[PDB]
């Protein structure tokens, strides 16, 4: 229950990180009709859009996250959104925090002295979760700015990533409370 | 033998079961075929059923003063008689004489009005987009976990992961609170979640109000005037027919306006054949309406699937009479037949039988129906099911 | 010889002018039919005199007598040479009197008074949700309470049948309850009931918003078939008229039933004059509806007070033609005049000005909403006071039981 | 001396401070009076200002071919000149010649559009009638007292009269519950009060939605087409004027429709005098609109209280020129003056000064403004006041 | 001699026909102005030849050169006998070229692209209540908490500043709070705050219902004065045209400023052709607006894609008359033709068919509402995640403080 | 506090009864424009309508609570309302209960033996209250079935009647609880 928890945390932490890294790298985030190739069924991703059954088949082009718009500046809402969409800093931050948590959960094993070792691991995992939610929101909002769009498997990985990221966060909290209760009394 | 020109349009003329197997008159089974047989018996005159090459009710060329289809075949004299649903018009009466009308007619409006679309289970979720619902679920998980962490962040606070999940679910529904955050860090989480809940619930309520308002203020077309006024609806009539000529010559202001629009409508609203008109209506889902004689509207309603219905009533009195070349010898006998056969009631019975036997189909509250909110009831019963199942799991666990 | 014209006085076909008493000759009557008669007179080159039939009923023939009355009666006797009155073209009439090609054709319509949104009833507050939803909410409420009770007693973490009923009733009204399910099995029941309550309350609020925004008033008889089935509104036709005859000879079962019933109704639903029919409708407040030709319905609607309306598709199309004695010398010229005037479109223009251009109504059609009056929400107050009554009664029952 | 016919209509002609004290030309002070003086100086021709008996801009009698008012006085030759805002019409040009126009004109629409009505404090209570509010108060007292009685009916139940009042107030607001009825008799009271609260709150919300929807979907008149379409608005024009003649002869379909309606409008929309038109607009509160030349619309807007404004822009180009009998000797000099005085800029400056000096008055969000919900804030601050006052009363009582 | 007609190609006055390349003569151009020219030709009894000025700008005079170009330029040189192009009647033009009575008069209008309801912003959820209400709600919230605190500490029946702040925040969100005022003085504060919360929440819900029901889109420049003040949208006129000249010579301060600015703008807001102006508007998406005669605005709106609209009252009325060389022989017949055709109303009928009857738009005007997209409510999610962030940050601050 | 309560109860009970009886008898319930006398300013009451500044001045006619209507029967909602309006059985019931309470509060003085004496008095007073509310509702609803209408002083007496009727009901409850606590222990 206590020892298995720590194993599940670590096992899950890498699985969550794995899903996020697969998601970020994969180009199957959204299936939609795109003018790119000749109203074409396209598997668009977080980073690159790959067309299917259009002008080409399997062709992958880097997406333009800054087209010719009405609101463009250094400080504009329309711009600042697209900046964050293009950068995908939130999806990435999630993975960095998941990895850094994956370090901190490992560090908690060797350094039982520091109860605050696992505390951090959890805090990171929850934050990684929050980051993911922003990441999903910024993405959906940017995609919007009726053509049918269906979220592909890559997105749902990022969805599943969050669910895990939250869960390992819960476990991390439980472990901290256990280790603190061991130090207590 | 008199060659009879007749358009193939059900129920007046329908193709028999096997077009290859049936030949001559036996090829076609229709009310007009039955009526032609009755005329043939009464007048003692042999008839040959054919379909005109042109396949049009009639046309007027102003330059040439020439008719087309059934009217054209009688004008040229190539077809000896027309036993057909051809409206008796002033323009037609001058070129070819008409016998007393067998049946009354009117210009009517055919639209797919009775779509009778099922609301569908999980239509209660329609006012908020699927992504909002999915983000609400993420937000719900996010808040609970964050509330749990902040409550347990500093060692000794009654908020376990399960109690935090409950508090959050309680706050979003707004129905109850078992417990309330005491910590500043906690109260911030709750405070902001409470704000999120208020705006989403209010958003849902509002937008659901928008949907139910706009679907209570839409008026289905009730009049020809209504049809003309609406731009979005495209009323269409057969490219070549008595109705198309009537609208062109129509002296009525509302009718002249409606006719003018047809010329100035893109894509062109005129349809070559009846079936093409019917398909155009079904594909448009009422974005395009069809103008045709009330008799054919009646049959389309009787025939499955009753997709197209009648709007208001018939615009004007029309009649279909036997058409022959002006001062033909055949005209006199067919005019007398139109009275003898009507008084016999055989003609009337044939019309009654054809519509009733074919007929497959033979009441509005603005109040929300069980169907509109059905999904919520299904979820409730499903939840009670799952709850009982989980109760038995807890009961089995408690024993061991 | 000057042609005596038997014209019935029915606006807008014939209207007596403001100063018609001061005026003499044909000047006294000004109408579409008067304009039409003048046009016929010009094409025929025959002087015409406007006259009104004493009875004013265009056709009346007793089956026993087999003698026509009204416009038909003046032509049969030969006293009137010509009739510009809009006589319906019927088979029975066609055999007795020669008929010109119809100047106008119109269907048999239904005239009913406009529906009233007045007097919101008690339990009008329950209107936005259908009765089956309300009944299912009650079933759902019983279902949830019982399931919450069973799970609580079978798998304890208390929730008695009475406490579970209270929790559920508390949750549906969005009122907080101090008792809360603690068990996972319990919290699922509550959780899903809470979801049910939020959507229904929100649905009710929304739909009630729809109703109060947009006023649609239900027509009492939407169609003729509906009218015959319900029998809620008595249906009447001109006591002596083509409409009364057509219904009697009608081969349709629903029409034969309606004719039998109208003939077999006391007091008589049959009315002497058009005006008598209109007044009967207004006095009945929709307890009596009127069957008349769509043309007169149209102008009656256009004339103030804009209460009587045309409902449903016309029962059948009827033409109105210039009427002459059988084999009259006038007949041929008038038939050619009707054809000439129809090609000219003069008839259509005359109809347009009289029928719609008059604009007594102006075809008037999102008026500023009214604050809810105690009537609209009266039911909820009655339920409240009834509940407080029952509560006190149950309190006294408990008080009496506690003593013994 | 040339007798000049001029209508008394501000700002062109306004009556001087003391009508008794001022005589001849000094009696009238206006832009047209100033303009007449300038014409008199430039042409070196003595002028006598009078007001025409008829007091009409002009009329056409088809039977007699006779004009009335200023036009009539020039046609008869009784008045030697017309220095007035008389529009140059084709019909007028044939009877009496016109000099080059001093100022441009257009047919405009005057309505009391800027009413700018204050919502008022205690407008938040508008969606529910006063009787409902008063009955809610009675119901609130009723429920609390009944809850108190049922709780205390049988001797030993934490519901005192003050706690019952609190519970009831808590339930109606839906914000909180300190305590909950345990007794069957109690739970019935609460149960039914909870139902009452849900329906009233929901009613209030809904009806308030209705009010704010209907006042967001009402479009103020933006075009002449809009004016013609709306039956409820009655646009009116002067009984006798160039604009009234223009609309009668107007070849434009929308204008012919608008003109036809004026004849078929009850009560009659035509008004004899400008002031009568202005008063009719103010009494109608926009149920009646006024059609007049854009110049006079401009002055009514400038003049306090700026009740009437302009809709869209001017329908058509018009001009006011000096009117003289066709081929009068005076015509030639006044035509040359209309150019000399325009180039001088004195005429232009006089018009600018008259409008600007008179002028008293010189921005829409659908969002609810503080004013709309002001009363609730006043009640809040009042309550906090009363609360403090009651707190001090409790503090004083606690001491003694 | 055949009269050379200098007509600019601007629909609907002049439109090149589908097969105008195949066609020869005047057949290539079909328009209102072509129809009008034919009518003038019939009254004058003079054969006419349709021609287009090379420049296509009706007036161009350099102040230094003082030489006219376009239709004016063809009349000055005498190469074109007559101009059916709709030349504006301006004082400067009137002195150089003889002008017939205006066939049509139209005002100087503003053409802008239609406003877009797209891209709901973050904090769009706060739109139904004005910013001052939100700020006053915050003040009211602080007011209530502080007053509840003071009354609780001064007249005790606990409510600390932090607990009072929590109670108030709890009450505004309609979320139940375990702590409740017990004192009469306290319960008054809570009681009235509860009333405030119920009405505001209900107000917000209602008004948000209004917004989502009824879409009204704000015009970027509602009036010309508004446009000049904001400077948000650049305003442009025909580089060489009556509109550009009128603004320069305009004695109005706002107009002089607008003229100076347009003249002093880089890149040039002045456009070579009408079509160039229309395209510039569409590419700018309302960053650039167009000033042109209301007549062309009208037909541009009627032609697809129905995006460019007419905003505000016309800046001033301008007439368009048949233009001839100073003292031309053609001048008198054409002036009489304009007067004859105006009395006939032929001109008005021609304008009606071309301007509105074409119905390319059909003057299209409660479309089915759309489910709220995450964008519309995005702000509330950002606030939620921001709050959770801040909460965690404050939790760690409390954790660090607890250690030391 | 205890003894004064009983005096206030009795004093108030007759005042409440007095207001109700004045209200019922008075003809000043509603000021409105009525066709009765020649769109006339009229002081209509619960029982009789008296016209002012019309055809007459001071003329009082018995009101027709059953005019020529659309819904008329033995059992109809429209009818059953008008029946209750015309009868004014609820205003009257209030007064009967107020009086009967006025008896029971007097009976509580002489018979201190019966604690249930005052219990009844209170129960009656609350019921009298409830009755009043129905009485106000049925009246307002019936009046409705925009001409200006203003509730005259007679109505507000019936309003004030309820407020008292409730209050004496509260006092009656307090007295019962006191007398029961005296019997208790
Ligand atoms: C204790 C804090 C309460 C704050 C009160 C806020 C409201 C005050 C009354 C506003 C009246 C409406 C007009 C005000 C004009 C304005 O500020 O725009
Ligand atoms: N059925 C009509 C034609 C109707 C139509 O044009 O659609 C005829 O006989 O000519
Ligand atoms: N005009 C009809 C009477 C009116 C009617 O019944 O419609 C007739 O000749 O009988
Ligand atoms: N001012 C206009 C009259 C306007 C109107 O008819 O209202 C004229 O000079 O005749
Ligand atoms: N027709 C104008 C040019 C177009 C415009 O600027 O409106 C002219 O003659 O100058």
């Amino acid at each position: 229950e206590k020892g298995v928890q720590v194993l599940l945390t670590t096992i899950g932490a890498f699985a969550a990180f794995g899903l996020m890294t697969i998601a970020i790298s994969t180009d199957y985030w959204l299936y939609t009709r795109a003018l790119i190739c000749n109203g074409g069924l396209t598997h668009s991703g977080l980073w690159r859009i790959c067309c299917l059954e259009g002008l080409k088949r399997g062709v992958c082009v880097k997406i333009n996250h800054f087209p010719e718009d009405t609101d463009y500046d250094h400080d504009s809402a329309e711009y600042l959104l697209r900046v964050v969409r293009a950068s995908s800093i939130f999806p990435i931050l999630s993975a960095i925090l998941l990895l850094l948590g994956g370090v901190c959960v490992a560090a908690s094993r060797v350094y039982k002295s520091k109860r605050n070792i696992i505390l951090g691991a959890g805090i990171l995992f929850v934050a990684a979760g929050l980051s993911n939610i922003i990441g999903v929101i910024v993405y959906i909002s940017a995609n919007a700015g009726k053509n049918h769009y269906s979220y592909g498997w890559s997105f749902y990985f990022g969805g599943l990533s969050f669910i895990l990221a939250e869960v390992i966060g819960v476990l991390a909290v439980n472990i901290y409370i256990e280790r603190s209760r061991e130090a207590h009394c | 033998t008199y060659i009879v020109t007749t358009i193939l349009e059900d129920p007046y003329v329908m193709l028999k079961k096997n077009a290859n197997q049936f030949e001559g008159n036996d090829r076609y089974e229709g009310y007009c075929v039955e009526l032609a047989a009755e005329i043939a018996k009464h007048v003692g005159y042999s008839y040959r059923l054919e379909i005109v090459s042109d396949g049009k009710y009639g046309a007027r060329d102003p330059d040439t003063k020439a008719w087309n289809g059934m009217v054209g075949e009688l004008v040229y004299g190539r077809a000896d008689v027309a036993v057909a649903p051809l409206t008796i018009t002033l323009v037609r009466e001058e070129v070819i004489d008409f016998s007393k009308p067998f049946m009354s007619l009117g210009i009517s409006i055919m639209i797919k009005k009775p779509q009778k679309s099922k609301p569908g289970v999980f239509s209660f979720l329609d006012p908020l987009a699927y992504e909002i619902w999915m983000c609400i679920v993420f937000a719900y998980i996010g808040v609970s976990v964050v509330l749990f962490l902040v409550s347990r962040f500093s060692p000794y606070n009654e908020f376990g992961i399960f109690n935090s999940l409950w508090f959050s679910l309680g706050a979003f529904m707004q129905q109850g609170c078992d417990i309330s955050p005491r910590s500043l860090s906690g109260r911030i989480v709750g405070g902001v979640w409470w704000f999120f809940t208020l705006i989403i619930i209010s958003s849902y309520t509002a937008n659901l109000a928008a949907f139910l308002t706009v679907e209570r203020m839409v008026s289905p077309i009730e009049s020809a005037e209504d049809l003309a006024k609406q731009t979005e609806i495209a009323y269409g009539t057969l490219e070549a027919g008595s109705t198309k000529e009537f609208f062109r010559r129509s002296k009525i202001a509302v009718f002249e306006k409606m006719w003018t629009y047809m010329k100035s409508a893109e894509p062109s609203v005129f349809v070559r054949t009846t079936e093409e008109g019917m398909i155009r209506v079904r594909k448009s889902k009422g974005k395009y309406a069809y103008l045709l004689e009330s008799t054919m509207n009646e049959y389309i309603e009787q025939r499955k699937p009753c997709d197209t219905m009648k709007v208001g009533g018939n615009l004007d009195s029309k009649g279909y009479g036997i058409a022959t070349p002006k001062g033909s010898a055949l005209r006199g006998p067919v005019n007398l037949a139109v009275l003898k056969l009507s008084e016999q009631g055989v003609l009337d019975k044939l019309k009654s039988k054809w519509w009733y036997d074919k007929g497959e189909c033979g009441d509005k509250t603005s109040a929300l129906s069980l169907s509109n909110v059905a999904g919520v009831f299904y979820i409730l019963i499903g939840g009670l099911g799952l709850a009982m199942l989980v109760a038995l799991i807890e009961f089995c666990y408690k024993s061991r | 010889k000057t042609v005596v014209v038997t014209t019935i006085l029915e606006s807008p076909y014939v209207m007596m002018k403001k100063n018609h008493e001061m005026l003499e000759g044909n000047e006294r009557y000004e109408g579409y039919c008067v304009d039409l008669a003048a046009e016929i007179a010009k094409h025929c080159g025959f002087k015409y005199k406007l006259t009104i039939v004493g009875d004013g009923k265009y056709g009346a023939r007793d089956a026993d007598t087999k003698i026509w009355n009204g416009m038909v009666g003046e032509l049969v006797y030969g006293k009137a040479d010509i009739a510009i009155a809009p006589l319906t073209i019927t088979l029975v009439r066609e055999e007795v009197i020669d008929f010109s090609k119809p100047f106008m054709s119109l269907g048999i319509s239904i005239m009913i008074k406009k529906p009233q949104k007045s007097k919101p009833g008690v339990f009008s507050f329950l209107d936005p949700l259908a009765y089956e939803i309300w009944m299912c909410i009650v079933f759902a409420y019983i279902g949830v309470s019982v399931v919450l009770f069973l799970v609580s007693r079978f798998s304890p973490y208390e929730f008695g049948i009475f406490n579970s009923l209270w929790f559920s009733l508390g949750a549906f009204m969005r009122q907080g309850c101090d008792i809360s399910p603690r068990s996972l099995s319990g919290r699922i029941v509550g959780g899903v009931w809470w979801f049910f309550t939020l959507i229904i309350i929100s649905s009710y609020t929304a739909n009630l918003a729809a109703f109060l925004t947009v006023e649609r008033m239900v027509s009492p008889i939407e169609s003729a078939e509906d009218l015959s089935k319900q029998t809620e509104i008595a249906y009447g036709t001109l006591d002596s008229g083509s409409t009364k005859e057509f219904f009697r000879r009608s081969k349709i079962a629903v029409f034969d039933k309606m004719w039998t019933y109208m003939r077999s109704a006391e007091p008589s639903v049959f009315v002497r004059t058009t005006a008598e029919g209109v007044a009967r409708v207004r006095k009945s407040k929709g307890k009596y509806a009127y069957l008349l030709e769509s043309t007169m319905n149209e102008y009656i609607e256009q004339r103030k007070p804009c209460d009587t309306m045309k409902v449903g598709g016309n029962l059948d199309s009827k033409g109105y033609g210039i009427a002459t004695p059988k084999g009259s010398s006038l007949g041929t010229p008038v038939n050619l005049a009707v054809l000439k005037l129809s090609e000219q479109g003069v008839l259509d223009k005359l109809k347009n000005k009289w029928w719609y251009d008059k604009g007594e109504c102006g075809a008037k059609d999102k008026e500023k909403t009214s604050a809810l009056s105690l009537s609209n929400v009266a039911g909820v107050f009655y339920i409240l006071v009834g509940g407080l009554g029952l509560a006190m009664l149950v309190a006294l029952i408990e008080f009496c039981y506690k003593s013994r």
